[PDB]
């Protein structure tokens, strides 16, 4: 992800989501701050996993 | 049910019901599937 304008209070907010955990960061600053190297991964695994 | 706690996101912790920080009390939670059922749309919440 590169170049761009996003805006993350959309996603947190409007919850299709059962786990949202922000680590080295809060939710609620991300609207705030600017990134470095952003990167996305995706897969599908098991419930209890 | 993950949003009834103090200081945290989403939005119903922002904007129908918020806890403050220095809370002092319980937080008490069952599922009520046989007693709020059919279809049913009597629960109201805000976007």
């Amino acid at each position: 992800i590169s170049n761009c304008v996003a805006d993350y209070s959309v996603l947190y907010n409007s919850a299709s989501f059962s786990t949202f955990k922000c680590y080295g960061v809060s939710p609620t600053k991300l609207n705030d701050l600017c990134f470095t190297n952003v990167y996305a991964d995706s897969f599908v695994i098991r419930g209890d996993e | 049910v993950r949003q009834i706690a103090p200081g945290q996101t989403g939005k119903i912790a922002d904007y129908n019901y918020k806890l403050p920080d220095d809370f002092t009390g319980c937080v008490i939670a069952w599922n009520s599937n046989n007693l709020d059922s059919k279809g049913n749309y009597n629960y109201l919440y805000r976007l």
